């Protein structure tokens, strides 16, 4: 029993997405398929349900005309549709089955396969190179930290580095957050007092999506 | 008095479990839902009880033994696990059911007193005063099909109670509701002549029926097999009237 | 119905045993399931109806509850149950989930590093200016950054970044960035990132002076 869905989607607001959701080893008609949403910091958040081969649906009141559920059984595929994106519907989603339906001892009354996910982006930003930035110590231990911040590009992702991945121990490459409808990225290198300003350490920042490759030493203020 | 039982079974039914309907949706109430649900199964029961007390032979086939034919025994047993197990081998010329063997679905103790419970609570209605008014004024032929439907009918209100068979496979499908409520109609046959051939045997339409809904909940299947069985059952229903033909339909 | 779930972290270490509850508004009649959930990675069944394991899933898990009140169990926990915890009804549409429970591993504290960096002199050249203040390596997860700019709190214009738990140390870092137009950067004199952790009873100060 296996649920393959469809992959990544970038999308500008206004616009609509179909993702679909295949099934295998099991009698695609005989068991409901669910739909949830995933946000960072709200958790699952159901959105409907339709039961291929009679297409009965229940949906979630917040998802209605928002969220469109069909399904063919000849391809063994169910499909949710979204419509006038918003930010808001930038999140993951899964697709889920349930179990079979019996009177007494049945999984029935749970999600018992997932999807992989489905990530949705949706944005108007244009593509965008990163500016970044080397950051040197204040100008006035046994340890110093260094610093790279990647700031402006769009989209996700981009590849940082020190001394082309040569230099990995110490390092810390945090999450993108996006201000505006850009992203800002930063990474901090943490070597001993004889490493640095004695030796060279560059940061690396690649972005692909703009085809853009970028060194920026650090030198002391 | 056949026009008075039935009327007031059907509204007694009718007004606890729609108001045991509204209870199991409520989020303030719902705890309390099945004990609404419970007198309204124990209506036909009370109903009859009330009418009759209002005869020795109901006593009679209440607590005597001897009434019951052990030659209808492998047949009250075996029947309806053989009628299953038939059903998904008719299946498999269709697509699925290879799993369904493993019997996946199906705490156990207590389910099985409820059962014998229900099939008690239903059986002392249906086989007290019921049945009896009907074949006083028909053939049992048309008393037996009569019985059907108003128990068909009788169950009506559980497609309206949250989390019920009867609602969830109207959720599922309208197929698997119609079919169930078209099951009813040569289950009544069945346990009807059941009944006869152990001379009126309240007892043994208890042990039947108790029969019946084990072996629905320990040998389980999916609603498109339940679809072949309902048509299994129309077969084993009609065979069963041609058998017993002259009886079906002497006055 | 509404399902809570407590606590929203939980601390813990190979062997222990611990126990995650649920919570609904309403009576739910043991229509409950678990899930457990990797980071990256999709939902998983552990128990359905309260208290039946689901295929596949080690005895070490269990459930039990009624009513209104669920709550999981693992005994003796094992490196890969740690990842989250979610608990949802089955009662009635729609169907709610729990906000969720973390399992992150125990550890020993360890106050961060606090390192603060003026802006390059690239980004003032175009126009900007961001203070960025890198807070690293610290045990437990809980942690709050304070800016001040001549003494004064700012709050407008930062933005702030948290790791995961790492996957080597098992600490967690921070990164704090606080932008200003080059106008308004070079009108002050004093930065300040304030970082405050239950390592320390009193708060972790970085500061520089653009002289
Ligand atoms: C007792 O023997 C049989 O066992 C079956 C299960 O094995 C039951 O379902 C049948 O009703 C019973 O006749």
């Amino acid at each position: 029993v296996q649920l393959k869905q469809s992959g990544a989607e970038l999308m500008k607001p206004g616009a609509s997405v179909k993702i679909s959701c295949k099934a295998t080893g099991y009698k695609f008609s005989s068991y409901w398929i669910e739909w949830v949403k995933q946000r960072p910091g709200h958790g699952l958040e159901w959105i409907g349900e339709i039961f291929p081969g009679s297409g009965n649906t229940n949906y979630n009141e917040k998802f209605k005309g928002k969220a469109t559920l069909t399904a063919d059984t000849s391809s063994n595929t169910a499909y949710m549709q979204l419509s006038s994106l918003t930010s808001e519907d930038s999140a993951v989603y899964y697709c889920a089955r349930r179990g079979a339906f019996y009177s007494y001892g049945s999984s029935y009354y749970a999600m018992d396969f997932w999807g992989q996910g489905t990530s949705v982006t949706v944005s108007s930003a244009k593509t965008t190179p990163p500016s970044d930035y080397p950051l040197a110590p204040v100008c006035g231990g046994s340890s110093v930290t260094l610093g790279c911040l990647v700031k402006g590009y769009f989209p996700e992702p981009v590849t940082l580095t020190w001394n082309s991945g040569s230099l990995s121990s110490g390092v810390h490459t945090f999450p993108a957050v996006l201000q505006s409808d850009l992203y800002t990225l930063s990474s901090s290198v943490t070597v001993t007092s004889s490493t640095w300003p004695s030796q060279s350490i560059t940061c690396n920042v690649a972005h692909p999506a703009s085809s853009t490759k970028v060194d920026k030493k650090i030198e002391p203020r | 008095n056949p026009k008075l039982y039935f009327l007031s079974t059907f509204v007694v039914t009718y007004i606890l479990w729609f108001t045991g309907a509204y209870l199991s949706f409520s989020s303030t109430y719902s705890g309390i839902y099945m004990l609404i649900m419970l007198p309204g199964l124990m209506a036909p029961f009370i109903i009859s009880t009330i009418l009759i007390a209002k005869k020795k032979d109901f006593i009679n086939r209440l607590f005597n033994l001897k009434l019951i034919n052990l030659k209808t025994i492998p047949v009250v047993f075996l029947l309806m696990p053989a009628v299953i197990l038939l059903s998904i081998l008719l299946s498999i010329p269709f697509g699925g059911s290879i799993s369904q063997f493993q019997f996946s679905g199906g705490d156990f103790v207590p389910v099985l007193f409820l059962l014998l419970l229900a099939a008690t609570f239903e059986e002392l209605g249906w086989r007290g005063y019921a049945f009896d008014s009907l074949q006083s004024r028909y053939s049992l032929f048309k008393a037996s099909i009569l019985f059907g439907i108003f128990w068909s009918l009788w169950h009506f209100p559980l497609i309206f109670v949250n989390n019920s068979y009867q609602y969830e496979i109207f959720n599922q499908s309208i197929w698997y509701g119609l079919n169930f409520f078209l099951s009813i109609l040569p289950m009544g046959i069945i346990i009807t002549w059941m009944c006869l051939k152990n001379r009126k045997s309240i007892i043994l339409a208890i042990i039947f029926h108790f029969l019946i809904n084990l072996n629905q909940e320990l040998l389980a299947i999916t609603q498109d097999t339940k679809i072949i069985e309902t048509g299994v059952l129309f077969l084993v229903a009609a065979a069963i009237i041609l058998y017993d033909k002259k009886m079906f339909f002497e006055k | 119905i509404q399902l809570t779930q407590s606590p929203a972290s939980l601390s813990a270490s190979v062997g222990e045993t611990v126990t995650i509850t649920c919570r609904a508004s309403g009576n739910i009649h043991n229509y409950l399931a678990w899930y457990q959930q990797k980071q990256g990675k999709s939902p998983q069944l552990l128990v359905y109806n309260a208290k039946t394991l689901a295929d596949g899933v080690p005895s070490r898990f269990s459930g039990s509850g009624s009513g209104t009140q669920y709550s999981l169990k693992i005994n003796s926990l094992q490196p890969e149950d740690f990842g989250n915890y979610y608990c949802q009804h089955f009662w009635s549409t729609p169907w709610t989930f729990g906000g969720g429970t973390k399992l992150e591993l125990k550890r020993a504290d360890a106050a961060p590093t606090v390192s603060i960096f003026p802006p390059s002199s690239e980004q003032l050249t175009s126009g900007g200016a961001s203070v960025v203040c890198f807070l690293n390596n610290f045990y437990p997860k809980d942690i709050n950054v304070k800016w001040k700019i001549d003494g004064s709190e700012r709050q407008n214009g930062v933005l702030n970044s948290w790791t995961d738990q790492d996957s080597k140390d098992s600490t967690y870092s921070m990164s704090s960035t606080l932008t200003l137009t080059k106008d308004e950067y070079e009108r002050h004199n004093s930065y300040t990132c304030e970082a405050t952790h239950k390592t320390s009873t009193s708060p972790i100060v970085k500061s520089f002076n653009r002289n």
